């Protein structure tokens, strides 16, 4: 196989990326960067947008405070599940192009270190 | 023939001539103005919209203005001031408003556009004066997309913004949030953007020997080389050329592809003679260059003398077009590519248009249509979308020149002419010349004697001459702003709302009865002795005779059969049987070389061409 660079995309205001996420089921990536940053863009991956690489949408995500660091995706509910430095948890819906917040929890003792989606989507660990 | 309406947005503040633009799609025009310290956003027509200010929190510091951009599809400018400070001025949008959906017309577009320019607003960018270092924004600029910014300062700080719609509850604001922070080597005066064929790449000019361009890449790099100062770059996308005029006036036209390097291809030296030359002291600075792109391939430059130089970049041949008259220093230039025309703004007073003769030699395909003596001298000269040009008049001042067909009539008794904006000279062939003045712009003149009838887009003021007395006073207004008017011995018949109103001197209606949206809204309107011709905003054909009562309609509304092609001006002979249609091409109002004769008893609709006469 071969790897070639074919674009680089900038973060608004510089702040240093640490949690990256593709979603199989539409194209959504997911973005994770310091003091609170949570971006998720829309790249189409069909030949209009392969050739092109055709950013089709972007969507600034807000809800969390430290750097965020853990995220992940469920392809056949398309939901997302985020984290952050200080320990809160966040998992996203999607509605007309509308990332909503579905619950936020918290330990408030321990950091949460990873997650982890059984193959078929229906459990979180 | 036809004559520009000079509008002047009255203001005693110091406009800069560098600072006014327009949008290049909506029909809007922002100005900076200095002491005071704002920014005049008006529309196409130099009526004022709005005034813009520095966002509270200020202590005193009423920041200077120092770059204006607009989004090259949205109505939203983005002003870079003297503290760095990057504000963002938006107005909403019609739709939004969730208002009737009868607004189609012009003048309901244009009172919309003027309470939303009032329910406009002014947004800050964060962090945009760290950025810029507390240093003036002596540039910007959009990509062709629109969704990339670039701000350059005078602290040489580059930093390029990405654009985010943000869609409110109720409304849709932007967001411009900084991504790099490049260094150029001295203040960039001109950023230009090329295309693809989205991608983001802006060129850079600081005016001196080497323009630098920057790409996704981070990295500011070279693209010409030249030896010598240069002063301004014209970039055309469609062929990607980067033609460049030295401060020795030296023509260096590079080819530009994909790589973003620049290929001379022709350079020839130009012998211009330093024997006494006139250097600008009474201005006290060095003559400005200009150049623009004249036509698809063709670039004209004037060099400040009495000639206009254009090049054809296809054959590469440079020759002169000169002007009617000697003795006329160019000062700025400017090209409308919708109409082929160029204009030319002289020091002296004068601005020449010329025609692209599309629209034997070359050079004779230019040729000058109106000059217009302002009788002041003009500083810049900028274009707007629909082909109305704004000038700076003596650095504080400010013109908007729009141009229209001068409006005259010829009732049978006395001719009226318009003669300048607001000056109607009437006279009969008793010998009775009289020269009147009007408040505002004259935009419809209607005649029958002693009563005439003039419209000023807001209102119709009806005068009486008692020619006893040779005396003209103003008696009453009729608030319409449709372009149908037309006065007559029985009364005077215009337009309120989708009503075609008949009334009297003392406005005692006569006819009354309310038009539907099928029918639609009149637009035309002739009245000669006892007949009447109106037409709609949908070719509908009405034709009418009037009597001492009622309007009685000669037959339905018809329709008639011709971008497309609409219609300007009807007349009807004294049968009141056929009508003289004048046509147009396109949405620019651009003219048309046929006319139109209607004959209502066969109904049929005849037409003579002037293209085939060259006219």
């Amino acid at each position: 196989m071969f790897v070639y660079l074919s674009k680089r995309i900038a973060m608004p205001n510089g702040v240093k990326v640490t949690s990256i996420a593709w979603n199989d089921g539409q194209g959504w990536l997911a973005c994770g960067g310091e003091k609170g940053l949570l971006k998720v863009l829309k790249v189409d991956g069909g030949p209009q947008g392969q050739r092109s690489g055709g950013l089709s949408s972007s969507q600034t995500l807000e809800g969390h405070d430290t750097t965020v660091d853990l995220v992940t995706w469920n392809q056949q509910y398309c939901k997302l599940t985020s984290s952050d430095v200080s320990g809160r948890i966040i998992v996203w819906v999607l509605h007309k192009g509308m990332w909503f917040e579905e619950m936020v929890n918290n330990r408030n003792s321990s950091r949460v270190v990873d997650f982890a989606w059984n193959p078929s989507g229906t459990k979180i660990c | 023939m036809s004559l520009f309406v000079v509008n002047a947005p009255g203001h005693e503040g110091q406009l800069k001539e560098q600072l006014i633009v327009a949008h290049k799609r909506r029909p809007l025009l922002a100005t900076a103005w200095v002491n005071p310290p704002s920014v005049l956003i008006t529309n196409s027509e130099g009526e004022v919209l709005t005034q813009v200010a520095d966002p509270p929190g200020s202590t005193g510091r009423t920041h200077q203005p120092t770059a204006l951009t607009w989004h090259p599809n949205e109505e939203l400018l983005v002003i870079g001031w003297s503290n760095g400070e990057m504000s963002l001025w938006s107005m909403p949008s019609v739709s939004s408003l969730a208002l009737g959906e009868d607004y189609t017309t012009a003048a309901a577009r244009s009172a919309v556009q003027l309470i939303a320019a009032k329910a406009a607003t002014q947004s800050s960018a964060e962090g945009a004066t760290r950025e810029h270092a507390s240093g003036a924004v002596v540039a910007s600029e959009w990509s062709t997309r629109g969704l990339y910014l670039v701000s350059a300062s005078q602290q040489r700080h580059v930093v390029m913004w990405m654009l985010e719609k943000i869609p409110a509850e109720t409304s849709v604001t932007f967001k411009l949030k900084p991504l790099w922070s490049v260094q150029s080597r001295e203040p960039v005066a001109r950023i230009i953007h090329v295309p693809s064929k989205d991608d983001i790449s802006f060129l850079l000019a600081d005016g001196g020997t080497s323009v630098t361009a920057i790409n996704e890449d981070q990295q500011l790099f070279p693209c010409v080389t030249q030896q010598e100062q240069i002063a301004s770059v014209l970039y055309d996308a469609a062929t990607r050329t980067l033609v460049t005029l030295t401060t020795t006036s030296m023509i260096e036209v590079y080819a530009v592809g994909e790589d973003i390097k620049g290929t001379s291809t022709l350079r020839r030296k130009l012998s211009a003679p330093a024997t006494t030359p006139t250097v600008s002291t009474t201005t006290g600075e060095r003559i400005a260059m200009s150049m623009v792109w004249a036509s698809p391939g063709v670039v004209a430059f004037g060099s400040g003398d009495d000639r206009l130089r254009i090049l054809d970049l296809s054959s590469g041949s440079l020759d002169v077009l000169l002007l009617p008259q000697p003795d006329l220093h160019v000062s700025s230039l400017a090209t409308f590519a919708a109409k082929g025309t160029m204009i030319v703004g002289t020091v002296e007073g004068f601005l020449v248009v010329f025609q692209h003769h599309a629209a034997a030699t070359e050079a004779s395909q230019w040729e000058a249509m109106t000059v217009h003596q302002v009788g002041k001298c003009v500083d810049r000269v900028v274009l707007t979308a629909l082909g109305d040009v704004a000038l700076c008049c003596g650095g504080s001042e400010l013109q908007v020149l729009h141009e229209i067909i001068r409006k005259r009539a010829w009732d049978g008794v006395a001719a009226a002419t318009q003669i300048s904006s607001d000056m109607v000279v009437i006279e009969s062939i008793t010998g009775c010349q009289c020269l009147l003045q009007n408040k505002g712009n004259v935009h419809g003149v209607s005649i029958a004697f002693p009563n005439i009838a003039l419209w000023n887009g807001s209102q119709i003021d009806f005068y009486m001459i008692d020619e006893a007395t040779s005396e003209i006073t103003f008696i009453n207004f009729v608030l319409t702003t449709s372009p149908a008017f037309a006065i007559h011995r029985e009364g005077l018949i215009y337009v309120k709302g989708n009503r075609i109103v008949f009334e009297t001197m003392q406005l005692a209606p006569i006819a009354q009865m309310t038009f539907t949206e099928s029918e639609g809204v009149p637009v035309i309107m002739d009245i000669m002795n006892d007949y009447l011709v109106v037409v709609s905003s949908k070719n509908y054909l009405r034709l009418a005779r009037i009597s001492t009562r009622d309007l009685q309609q000669l037959g339905p509304a018809r329709p008639l059969t011709f971008l497309e092609v609409s219609v300007s001006g009807a007349r009807v002979n004294a049968q009141g049987r056929r009508v003289a249609l004048m046509s147009t091409l396109g949405p620019l109002a651009l003219p048309d070389t046929r006319i139109w004769v209607y004959d209502s008893d066969t109904d049929k609709m005849s037409f003579f061409d002037f293209g085939s006469r060259n006219e």
